[PDB]
């Protein structure tokens, strides 16, 4: 079955794509027979992946390739990294037990509903104009380099947020436990009051925004009373 | 700080480049077989600029610690 599916997939290699697919097949058979938890396909110039991946792999790494889509993922997959596929506009439904999702430097228009357990989400340099609701357990969010005009409600455990280089008009309310916030080169003319509830050890970069005189002097007063580090530009 | 200003300038430049690339992509998205290569180039450029911004920004965040 598995090896038959992979063999078929290899014989179905498009012109010039044979060696890459053979390498990938070696990797997969390694995962299957030797119980290798990590599957890295490398950059083979792959235009497609097999209908089914090794069942027991925890982590999947897909570098620069030609992939238009991804196969259904294994239920036990903890980490997924997809990068450098310019024709990939969509992710497959994500396994509920997924923790780290790094999908970046792709064409993604949207994200599928995110798994609750996800603690790390980096989707950057994509085409995203919107985000779904955020998993409550997410501690790190990098959305930068997108078309985003806004962000959805942020989780109470988020330790880092990079929204920079977007269309953002307004930020949402923030949880006091946020360590680092970088929002740069956006349209924000205003900022949420919750910003005052942050720790003085928080690193906030606001440079690249219109802001406003009212907002600027508000920021200066806040700095005077707090001692937290903030950026103006 | 010395390097901060320069980093910010690099940011302005690469941001301009990014804007340009975006506009190119928007112009060549008509879907004509002739503009295909121009479109792909525009994309690769957009991605390049964004990555460069990421990196330069890592360096910038470093420079703001003192």
């Amino acid at each position: 079955e598995y090896d038959a599916v992979w063999s078929k997939w290899e014989r179905d290699a498009p012109a010039g794509e044979s060696p890459g697919r053979a390498a990938v097949v070696q990797e997969m058979r390694d995962c299957l027979n030797n119980g290798n938890p990590v599957l890295n396909v490398g950059a083979s110039g792959l235009t497609t992946l097999p209908d089914r991946l090794p069942p027991h792999i925890t982590t999947l790494v897909i570098p620069d390739n030609n992939l238009t889509s991804l196969p259904e993922l294994p239920e036990g997959l903890r980490e997924l990294e997809v990068s450098g596929n310019l024709q990939l506009t969509s992710l497959p439904s994500l396994p509920q037990g997924l923790q780290k999702l790094w999908a970046y430097n792709n064409w993604l228009a949207s994200l599928p509903t995110l798994p609750p357990g996800l603690g790390d989400l980096a989707v950057s340099n994509n085409q995203l104009t919107s985000l779904p609701e955020m998993p409550p357990a997410l501690r790190e969010l990098r959305v930068s380099g997108n078309n985003l005009t806004s962000l959805p409600a942020l989780p109470s455990g988020l330790q880092k947020l990079w929204a920079y280089n977007n269309r953002l008009t307004s930020l949402p309310e923030m949880s006091p436990g946020l360590q680092e916030l970088d929002v740069s080169h956006n349209q924000l003319t205003r900022l949420p009051q919750s910003l005052t509830g942050l720790s003085s050890a928080a690193r906030v970069y606001l440079d690249g925004n219109p802001l406003s005189v009212r907002t600027l002097q508000a920021l200066r007063d806040i700095i005077g009373h707090s001692g937290i580090r903030i950026h103006f530009d | 700080l010395s390097r901060v200003a320069g980093l910010e300038k690099q940011l302005a430049i690469e941001l301009k480049v990014k804007q340009g690339a975006e506009n190119m992509i928007q112009t060549y998205s008509n879907g004509s077989t002739k503009d295909r290569k121009l479109l792909l180039t525009a994309q690769q450029m957009l991605q390049d600029s964004k990555t460069k911004i990421d990196i330069i920004r890592m360096q910038l965040r470093r420079a703001l610690q003192a």
